[PDB]
C-alpha cells in the first residue's frame, strides 16, 4: 500500500486535508485521466466534457468518497463501473447526457448516502438498478423523461430524506410508497404529470395548522404544484390540509378545469357513483372451450371491476380463470361447476354498483 | 370494593411476517381495573407494540405492528388489577413468514378503498378474503374492533365481507381494516380511509328523453340521421343498440346527444336508444322498416 | 377594431405602454388562457405549466411583438400555431420538452429576429422548418441533441449576428456555410462532437493577434473548446490563428491524445498521404451485366476516391454509372465502350495516390 | 514620352447566377498606364466589383462576384492612359441564370481541396472538369491569373487540370480556383486553399519483414497461427491474402502485427503476407502444404 502519490498530469492533486485531493475540474478533459492515485478521497472531476466511463477509470479506488462527475456530455456509463468504491457516500451524475439507469449501474455502491442524477434525459430506470444501494440518505431524480421509477426499491431505503422527482413526466405515486418509511423530510414532485396523490401520515404533517396564540411547526415539505391534478373527492384529504398556496390548478374535471386548487370549496370536489354502461345478458357455450364476459362500467373515476362466482365469493387471474384491466372475464376451460347466475360488481370512492349474467354450459 | 372481573379476553392468533395482530382485553370492577400487557413477566415496550385503550375504559387492546419472526413469538399476558384484586390471562401468538405460508391460509382477495360519505348516508366498507376453511371477517377501525353486533345499532355487517354505516357521523370517519380468521391465522387487509363529508342535496332529476327516437322510413341502401337527445341530473349517457348489440363502446359516450347513422342496411330491425344514468335506466324504440 | 380591453382572469393585462401587455407569467396555468386581447402587443407566458400549444391559442393575434413560452413543459406545437403572428419579432421557446422542430413549425414567421429554442430536448429540425424565416438574427439551439442543422437555410439568412450550437452532438460544419453570411458576430460551437473546422474569413477575424503596445479587437466571438478535435493539417489554420486558450483538447490522432490544442506545435499537426489497401487486378464480365470495381485507400485523413474512364476525365453517378462512398464502382449497363484501362485516384490535403484496374468486356 | 499600348486585353465571358468573371488588362508606356474600368461611360462601382492591381504594376484585374443577372449584363471597358495618351478596350460579358444553363456548359466534376504541402517540395492542386465541347482549365491565385506558360518556371499545369508547383516558396500559399472556360461560357471550381508549412525531415525507412512469414506444415483439418510483422517508417499496414483475395478488410488492418489462423482447410495454396507503406509494399510467402 505504500507508494509515492501520483497526480494527473492535468489536474492539481492536494494533501493538505488527511484525506487525498485530485482535482481535475474544468480541465477540459475528454476522458477520465488515465493515472489517478487510487488512494484519493476526494475526486472532482466536475465541468469536463467526458462522454464515457470505462470500468478502469474508477477501478481500484478503496478510500474515494466524494466523486464528482457533474455537467459532464456522460451518455453511457459501463456496468459496474462503480462497482469498486465500497466508501463512496456521494455520486454526483447531474447535468448529464445519461437516458437509462442500467441494473448493472450503481451495483457496487452500498454506503453512499447521495446519487444526483438531476439533469439527465433518463427516460426509464431498470427495476432492480437501486436493489443494490438501499441506504440512500438523498435521491434526486429532477429534470428527467421519467414516467416512473421502481417505487418498491424505494420504499426499501429506510435512511431516505429527501426524494426530488420534480420536472419529471412522473404518471402516479404508489399508496404504499411511504407507509413503513420515516425519517423523510422533503418530497419534490413539481412539474409532474400526476392527476391524484395518495394519503400518508407524511402528507398529513406537510401542513402548517393552529389555533390563535400556538404555533404548529412543518416536519414535512411537500410540492405537488407542477401537477394536472385531477379534482375530486380522492384529492379532498389534500383539500382540507391548511397549507401555503403554490398555484396548482386543476386539469380535470371539466367543470373545475383552470380552478385553483385551494380556491375550490371542498363541497365542489366531487366523484360519481359507477353506473354499468355494457353488459352480456345470456350467453351459452359448451364445456372446455373460449368463454367472454363483458362488463364495463363507467363513473369518475372509473371504477374497479370485480366478478362474483355463482354462490360463491371473488374471481381473480388463477388457474380455472382469468380477469383483465378493461373487465372482461375469461374462462379458458369452462366447466358445469362455472354453470349459474355470475354478478359484476364495479367499485368507487363514491359507492358501488351491480348488475347480473347468467351463464349456461 | 369489588375484585375485577374479566369481561373479554384475548384468544390465541397467527399471523404473517409484515402483518399485524391485535389482542382485547377489557374487565369490570370498582375501581376501574388497570389493564396491563406483559412479555413473559415484564410490562411490553418496543416500538412496533401499541396499546390502545378504550373509549369505555373497561380495557385496552394490544396491538403489534409490524410482525416480526422470530421476535415477537412468546406468551402474552393481559392483568386486570385494582385497590382489592389482580387476575391475569395468558394467550399465544405465533407468527410464520412469507415463504411458511400455507395454502388455505386468509388472503383477502379484494380489500377496502378510499371511500367519501355524505352525512347521515349509507357508506359500505367492502372487503373479500378466500381460505381453507372460508375465513370469518372482523371489522377494526382506528386500532379498535367494530362493534358489528345485532343489538341494535347504525353498525352493521354484511353477508359479504363489506361492513355497512346507515346514517354516517362524523365520528365514523377514520382507518378501517378488514381481518380475515381462520383454523390456518389471521390476515389483515391493507388499511383503508373513509371520509365523512358534510350533506349537500341537490336536485335529482331522473332520466327523460328530451328528443324520443323518432320512427324513421327509408327505402333500402339508404342512410338516415335519427336524433335521440336525453336530459336529467345527471345527465344521462346516451347508447344505441340493435337488440342486444351496443352500437357505441364505453369509451365514447355522449352525454348530451346521440344520432344513429345507418349504412346501407337492407334488411328490418327495431333500434333502441338508451339513456343511462345511477337515477336508473330508461330507453325508447325507433322503427326502421325497409320496403 | 375598436373594443374594450380584455385581460385573461388569471393575468394581469397593462396599458401603461402604448403597447398592450398582458402578463400571465408564473401563473401556474396548465394550458394557454382561451381570452387575450388579440391587441396584445407583449404577451409573456414564461414560467407556466402549459404542455401544448393549440392553434386556437395564438390565433389571430396582429400586434403580437415578444411571446415567451419560456420554463414550460411543451412537449408539443401543432403546426401553424404560429401562422397568425406576422409582427412577431421574438419568440422564447427555451427549457421546454420539445423533441422535433417540424416543418410547419414556424411556418408563418417573417420578421422574427430572435428565435430561442435553448435548453430542449430537439433530436431533429425538418430539412424546410427554417425556410419560413430568413430575417433571424439570433438562432439560439443551445442544450440540445441535434446532430445537425438545415445549412443551407442556415447560410439564408443574411441577417443573423449570433448561432448557438453550444451543448449539441454536431458531427461537423459545412465549408460554405458562412460564405453568405455577413454581419456575425458571435458562434458558439462548444460542448459538440466536431472533429475539425472550416475556414472562413470570420474564423481569420476570430483572433486576436498584435504587436507589443498594441491591442487588438476581436470582430468575431468563436468558442469551439468543447470538442473531439482530430488534430491534424486540416487544422493546422486554425492552430497559427493566435487566440485565448480555452483548454480544448485533442481526441486524436492516439499520439495528440489528451494534448491540448494550443500547446501542440504547428509542424506536429500531420495528416498522412494516401494509401491504396485493396484493389480489383482484372475483371472479365460481358455486356449488360452487374460489374462491381474496388478500391479502399487509407490515409488522414481518409482520402476521396474517385475514378478515371479510361481515356477520360472523370465518372459521377449518372445513366451510364454509379458512384458510392465506399469507393465502389457500380455500372449497371456495361458496354464495349466501357473496356480498357479504369485508374483509380484517392487524393488527401497532404498529396494523393493512384492505381489502375483492367476491364474487358 | 511614349503613348501607352495594350500588352494583354480582356474577352467576352459568360457565367452563372452567383459564379464570377476575371477580365485581365495590362498595358505598357512611359508613363505607367493607368488603368480604368467603366461600365458604360462611367468607372465600375458596387461592393461586388472587386478591382486586382497586378504586382508587375503593368495592368490590373476586372472580378465580379458574386454574379448578378441581369444587374451585370452590360459591355464594360478598359482604358489604359497616361500623359501623352488614352486608349480602350471593350468586352461583354453575359450572365444566364440557373435554369437557362444548357447542357454541355463547362461543369466542375472535381474540384480543389484543402493542401498543406512542405516547403521545397511539390504541390499539386486537382481539377477535373467536363462539357461540350471539352472546357480549357485555367488557374487563379489571389483573384490573379496564374502563369502556366512553358517558358522555364516552377508552375506547371499538368494534362488533367490539376495545377503543380514544384519546390513551393511560401508566397505560394493563398487561395487557388479552376476554371473551365468553353464556348459555352466559363465556370469556376470551389476555391481552396493551399497551406505552406517549414519543412521538416524525418528518416523515411522502407518496409521491411521484422517477422517474415513463416512456412508451416499441418495436416488437413487443423487450425494454425502464422505469425506475420513488418517495420518501417512509416509503419506499414499487414494484410493477408490467398491469391488475390484479401483475407483481411480494409477497416481493420494491423499496423504492427498481423497473424493467420487457418480453419480446417484440406486443400492446398500458398499464402502471400503483404505489407503496404506510402514508401512502397512488400510481400512475403507463406507455404502450406497438406498432406
Ligand atoms: C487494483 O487494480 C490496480 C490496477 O488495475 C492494480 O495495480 C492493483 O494491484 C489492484 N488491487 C488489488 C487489491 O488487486
Ligand atoms: C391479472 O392479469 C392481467 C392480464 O391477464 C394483468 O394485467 C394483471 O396485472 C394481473 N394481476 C395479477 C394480480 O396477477
Ligand atoms: C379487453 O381487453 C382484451 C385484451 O386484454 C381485448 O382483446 C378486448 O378487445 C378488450 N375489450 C374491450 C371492450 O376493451
Ligand atoms: C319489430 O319490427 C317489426 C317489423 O319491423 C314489427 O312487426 C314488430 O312489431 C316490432 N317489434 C315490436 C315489439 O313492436
Ligand atoms: C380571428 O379569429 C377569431 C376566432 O377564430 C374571429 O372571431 C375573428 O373574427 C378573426 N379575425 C379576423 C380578422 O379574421
Ligand atoms: C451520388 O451517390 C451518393 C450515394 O450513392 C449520393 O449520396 C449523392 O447524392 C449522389 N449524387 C447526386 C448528385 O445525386
Ligand atoms: C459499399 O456501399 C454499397 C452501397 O453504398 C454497399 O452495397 C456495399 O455492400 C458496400 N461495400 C462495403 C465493402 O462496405
Ligand atoms: C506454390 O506451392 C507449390 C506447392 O506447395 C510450390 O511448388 C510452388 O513453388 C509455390 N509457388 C511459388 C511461387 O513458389
Ligand atoms: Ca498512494
Ligand atoms: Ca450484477
Ligand atoms: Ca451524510
Ligand atoms: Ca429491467
Ligand atoms: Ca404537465
Ligand atoms: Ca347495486
Ligand atoms: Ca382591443
Ligand atoms: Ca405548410
Ligand atoms: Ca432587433
Ligand atoms: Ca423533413
Ligand atoms: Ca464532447
Ligand atoms: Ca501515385
Ligand atoms: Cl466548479
Ligand atoms: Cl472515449
Ligand atoms: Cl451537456
Ligand atoms: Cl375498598
Ligand atoms: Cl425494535
Ligand atoms: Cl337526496
Ligand atoms: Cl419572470
Ligand atoms: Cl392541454
Ligand atoms: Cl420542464
Ligand atoms: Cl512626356
Ligand atoms: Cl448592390
Ligand atoms: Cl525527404
Ligand atoms: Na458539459
Ligand atoms: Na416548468
Amino acid at each position: 500500500p505504500g507508494d509515492p502519490q501520483i497526480c494527473p498530469k492535468r489536474c492539481v492533486c492536494q494533501i493538505l486535508s488527511p484525506n487525498l485531493a485530485t482535482l481535475c475540474a474544468k480541465k477540459g478533459l475528454l476522458f477520465v485521466p488515465p493515472n489517478i492515485d487510487r488512494r484519493t478521497v476526494e475526486l472532482r472531476l466536475a465541468d469536463n466534457f467526458v462522454t464515457n466511463i470505462k470500468r478502469k477509470d474508477f477501478a481500484n479506488m478503496t478510500s474515494l468518497v466524494d466523486l464528482t462527475l457533474s455537467r459532464n456530455t456522460i451518455s453511457f456509463i459501463t456496468p459496474h463501473a462503480f462497482a469498486d468504491l465500497r466508501n463512496l457516500r456521494a455520486l454526483h451524475l447531474n447535468s448529464n447526457r445519461l437516458t437509462k439507469i442500467t441494473n448493472d449501474m450503481f451495483s457496487g455502491l452500498s454506503n453512499l448516502h447521495h446519487l444526483i442524477l438531476n439533469n439527465n434525459q433518463l427516460t426509464l430506470i431498470s427495476s432492480t438498478a437501486f436493489d443494490d444501494v438501499f441506504a440512500l440518505e438523498e435521491l434526486d431524480l429532477s429534470y428527467n423523461n421519467l414516467e416512473t421509477i421502481p417505487w418498491d426499491a424505494v420504499e426499501k431505503m429506510v435512511s431516505l430524506h429527501t426524494l426530488s422527482l420534480d420536472h419529471n413526466m412522473i404518471d402516479n405515486i404508489p399508496k404504499g410508497t411511504f407507509s413503513h418509511l420515516h425519517k423523510m423530510t422533503r418530497l419534490d414532485v413539481t412539474s409532474n404529470k400526476l392527476q391524484k396523490l395518495p394519503p400518508d401520515p407524511l402528507f398529513q404533517r406537510a401542513q402548517v395548522l393552529a389555533t390563535s396564540g400556538i404555533i404548529s411547526p412543518s416536519t414535512f415539505a411537500l410540492s405537488f404544484g407542477g401537477n394536472p391534478l385531477h379534482c375530486n373527492c380522492e384529492l379532498l384529504w389534500l383539500r382540507r390540509l391548511s397549507r401555503e398556496d403554490d398555484l396548482e390548478t386543476c386539469a380535470s374535471p371539466p367543470l373545475l378545469t383552470g380552478r385553483y386548487f385551494w380556491s375550490i370549496p371542498e363541497e365542489e370536489f366531487l366523484c360519481e357513483p359507477p353506473l354499468i354502461t355494457r353488459h352480456t345478458h345470456e350467453m351459452r357455450v359448451l364445456e372446455g372451450q373460449r368463454a367472454t364476459l363483458r362488463c364495463k362500467a363507467r363513473g369518475d373515476p372509473e371504477p374497479a371491476i370485480h366478478w362474483i362466482s355463482p354462490e360463491g365469493k371473488l374471481i381473480s387471474n388463477a388457474t380455472r380463470s382469468l380477469v383483465y384491466d378493461n373487465g372482461t372475464l375469461d374462462i379458458l376451460i369452462t366447466t358445469v361447476k362455472d354453470t349459474g347466475a355470475f354478478t359484476c360488481i364495479a367499485s368507487n370512492p363514491a359507492g358501488e354498483a351491480t348488475q347480473i349474467v347468467d351463464l349456461h354450459i | 370494593e369489588t375484585p375485577p372481573r374479566f369481561t373479554r379476553t384475548p384468544v390465541d392468533q397467527t399471523g404473517v411476517s409484515g402483518g399485524v395482530a391485535s389482542f382485547i382485553c377489557q374487565a369490570t370492577g370498582d375501581p376501574r381495573p388497570k389493564i396491563v400487557w406483559n412479555k413473559k413477566g415484564k410490562k411490553v415496550s418496543n416500538q412496533r407494540f401499541e396499546v390502545i385503550e378504550f373509549d369505555d375504559g373497561s380495557g385496552s387492546v394490544l396491538r403489534i405492528q409490524p410482525l416480526r419472526t422470530p421476535r415477537d413469538e412468546a406468551i402474552y399476558e393481559c392483568v386486570a388489577s385494582n385497590n382489592v384484586g389482580e387476575i391475569s390471562v395468558s394467550t399465544r401468538l405465533t407468527v410464520l413468514r412469507e415463504d411458511q405460508i400455507p395454502r388455505g391460509f386468509p388472503t383477502i382477495d379484494m380489500g377496502p378503498q378510499l371511500k367519501v360519505v355524505e352525512r347521515t348516508r349509507t357508506a359500505t366498507m367492502l372487503c373479500a378474503a378466500s381460505g381453507n376453511p372460508d375465513p370469518e371477517i372482523t371489522w377494526f377501525k382506528d386500532f379498535l374492533p367494530v362493534d358489528t353486533s345485532n343489538n341494535n345499532g347504525r353498525i352493521k355487517q354484511l353477508r359479504s365481507g363489506a361492513l355497512q354505516i346507515e346514517q354516517s357521523e362524523e365520528s365514523d370517519q377514520g382507518k378501517y381494516e378488514c381481518v380475515a380468521t381462520n383454523s390456518a391465522g389471521t390476515r389483515y387487509s391493507a388499511p383503508a380511509n373513509l371520509y365523512v363529508r358534510e350533506l349537500r342535496e341537490v336536485r335529482r332529476v331522473p332520466p327523460r328523453f328530451s328528443i324520443p327516437p323518432t320512427n324513421h322510413e327509408i327505402m333500402p341502401g339508404g342512410s338516415v340521421n335519427i336524433t335521440c337527445v336525453a336530459v336529467g341530473s345527471p345527465m344521462p349517457y346516451v347508447k344505441w343498440m340493435l337488440g342486444a348489440e351496443d352500437l357505441t363502446p364505453e369509451d365514447d359516450m355522449p352525454i348530451g346527444r346521440n344520432v344513429l347513422e345507418l349504412n346501407d342496411v337492407r334488411q328490418s330491425a327495431n333500434y333502441t336508444c338508451v339513456a343511462m344514468s345511477t337515477l336508473g335506466v330508461i330507453e325508447a324504440i325507433a322503427q326502421i322498416t325497409v320496403k
